[PDB]
């Protein structure tokens, strides 16, 4: 029998490559602008992921709509930590394998504020040395971290389908022996990390609703990202949304 | 409307 967490593991997308010419200097405009086309080609690929986690399909269509326009950004900003921790132990971020901001990039003009909320994701899985097992139960529990004020219209099914990941988690923790008020204490951290990425995006959305909105900046979204933005805008100011957290 | 995520979560793969 396969385990849950190596099932998580196999549906793991393939890297995606920024197409970013470096023959050509660099700009805020131009990195923003390319990252937004990236980001549309990873929020395509995570909802090809999402539909192949056991158990998300069983949910109403509308509540799989739900749940991947809620947490898109998050599963984009974990992600990102992830290539980021794994790619250096250095200050960078690693978009993709062709786009990776260092700190000389990071001088450019507004670069650094909206990159540090994205060096705190890689920051944070350094400082706690976090698995792969760990991260892979992490991703699919940032998938499910946010419902409508009113629920999802298979909430039973949701609730124990996040229970079920929750223990996941739990069961990777144990795997690094470990025992037992250290796995408490690590179960704390990484539920902590969990809750604080609530936090990441309100300021990665703050940015990207901004960009969006403003026509004047000339900053450019895919279909992809425009459609779920233009959806996501109305219900951060209808307060439809409701932020699980671990601790309160 | 969300046409292209509804599209993607009703196709094949
Ligand atoms: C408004 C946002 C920043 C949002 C924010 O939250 N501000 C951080 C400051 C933090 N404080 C603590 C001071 C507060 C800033 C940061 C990067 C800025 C763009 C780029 O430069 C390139 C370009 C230059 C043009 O000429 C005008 C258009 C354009 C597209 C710019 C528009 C806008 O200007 C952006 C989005
Ligand atoms: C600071 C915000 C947050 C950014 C996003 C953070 C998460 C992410 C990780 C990636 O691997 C590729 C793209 C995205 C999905 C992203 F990097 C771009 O879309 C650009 C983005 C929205 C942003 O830079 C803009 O608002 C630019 O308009």
């Amino acid at each position: 029998t396969p385990t849950l967490v190596s099932l998580l593991e196999v549906i793991e997308p393939e890297v995606l490559y920024a197409g970013y010419d470096s023959s050509v200097p660099d700009s805020t405009w131009r990195i923003m602008t390319t990252l937004n086309m990236l980001g549309g080609r990873q929020v395509i690929a995570a909802v090809k992921w999402a539909k192949a986690i056991p158990g998300f399909r069983n949910l109403h269509l509308d509540d799989q709509m739900t749940l991947l326009q809620y947490s898109w950004m998050s599963l984009m900003a974990f992600a990102l930590g992830w290539r980021s921790y794994r790619q250096s132990s250095a200050n960078l971020l690693c978009f993709a394998p062709d786009l990776i901001i260092n700190e000389q990039r990071m001088t450019l003009p507004d670069m650094y504020d909206q990159c540090k909320h994205m060096l705190y994701v890689s920051s944070e899985l350094h400082r706690l040395q976090v698995s792969y097992e760990e991260y892979l139960c992490m991703k699919t529990l940032l998938l499910l971290s946010s419902v409508p004020k009113d629920g999802l219209k298979s909430q039973e099914l949701f609730d124990e389908i996040r229970m079920t990941y929750i223990k996941e988690l739990g069961k990777a923790i144990v795997k690094r022996e470990g025992n037992s008020s250290q796995n408490w204490q690590r179960f704390y951290q990484l539920t902590k990390l969990l809750d604080s990425m609530h936090e990441v995006v309100e300021n990665l959305l703050n940015y990207c609703f901004q960009t969006f909105l403003d026509k004047t900046m000339s900053i450019e979204f895919p279909e992809m990202l425009a459609e779920i933005i233009t959806n996501q805008i109305p219900k951060y100011s209808n307060g439809n949304i409701k932020k699980l957290l671990f601790h309160q | 409307e969300n046409a292209l995520l509804r599209y993607l979560l009703d196709k094949d793969d």
